[PDB]
């Protein structure tokens, strides 16, 4: 999945 | 002499970096005039990210909902709007340290500088190319969101990227400064993957020209290949096709070196076919596709 920064 | 992967001087941007806190989340924001821009997902949480609806989320919030600190000084949010995947927060104070600027949407294969910032404070500057697949190969860590990419034309600053997230491969996705994502990526913490990438041929050639400009000519030869003959090879190696437009773009570089574009296309084909056999170009093991023609010129 995509990881927010 | 010499060729290095450089960056634009970052001061003008530094002046516009600020911290934005909402809830238990702190990330960077960009403060131009009376506006501060940041990723919309700042309002998210350990759970909303999982599947959010931005509109709902937004109205359960208010100007008091966000704390904006510049340096050590708090800042007054009075307005909040949402533009695509971004948040616009109005503030009482128009930044004094606001430079001439514009917002641009970068196109694939173009490059820009990134100022990586944590907690509103700039940590580092590096140069990045927008991959064909709409991702960039950056160095980002959590809390880096809201960091921006930019180019400078003389005094003016064109902003072309704001950071949002990291893909599974370790490459990064974000938006232009109107909140429109590069790529189809969406701001949800759900599975998303980078498309299969390809090499930017125009850039590799410009790079070869720079090398010649810089004295390593070992890869040249007297041969020539056709525009269609080369492309066939390019296809084989996952290189992008060359087009006449791209040939035209290279013309000054060709002229300066007195090296036809197709010949260089020949040299490339060979390099593609035979490798480097442990030779170096500009001190590089493999062809490098992260410098534009324009970059090469501004550095030679």
């Amino acid at each position: 999945s995509a990881v927010a920064h | 002499s010499g060729f290095r992967k450089m960056a634009f001087p970052s001061g003008k941007v530094e002046g516009c970096m600020v911290q934005v806190t909402c809830g238990t989340t702190t990330l960077n924001g960009l403060w131009l005039d009376d506006t501060v821009y940041c990723p919309r997902h700042v309002i998210c949480t350990a759970e909303d990210m999982l599947n959010p609806n931005y509109e709902d989320l937004l109205i359960r919030k208010s100007n008091h909902s966000f704390l904006v600190q510049a340096g050590n000084v708090q800042l007054r949010v009075i307005g909040h709007s949402m533009q695509n995947c971004l948040l616009r927060l109005k503030v009482d104070t128009s930044n004094p340290k606001t430079p001439k600027y514009k917002f641009v949407r970068i196109q694939p294969g173009q490059t820009f500088s990134v100022l990586a910032c944590y907690n509103g404070s700039p940590s580092g500057v590096y140069q990045c190319a927008m991959r064909p697949n709409h991702t960039i190969k950056g160095s980002f860590l959590n809390g880096s969101c809201g960091s921006v990419g930019f180019n400078i034309d003389y005094d003016c600053v064109s902003f072309c990227y704001m950071h949002h997230m990291e893909l599974p491969t370790g490459v990064h996705a974000g938006t232009d400064l109107e909140g429109k994502f590069y790529g189809p990526f969406v701001d949800i913490q759900t599975a998303q993957a980078a498309g299969t990438d390809t090499t930017i041929t125009l850039n590799v050639l410009a790079w070869l020209y720079a090398a010649v400009i810089n004295g390593d000519r070992w890869f040249l030869n007297r041969f020539t290949t056709t525009l269609n003959d080369f492309n066939l090879v390019a296809m084989k190696y996952n290189y992008e096709p060359l087009t006449q437009d791209h040939v035209d773009i290279l013309g000054p570089l060709s002229a300066q070196t007195g090296i036809a574009v197709l010949d260089m296309c020949a040299a490339l084909k060979e390099l593609l076919q035979n490798g480097m056999n442990g030779r170096t170009i500009l001190g590089s093991t493999i062809l490098e596709d992260e410098f534009t023609p324009f970059d090469v010129v501004r550095q030679c």
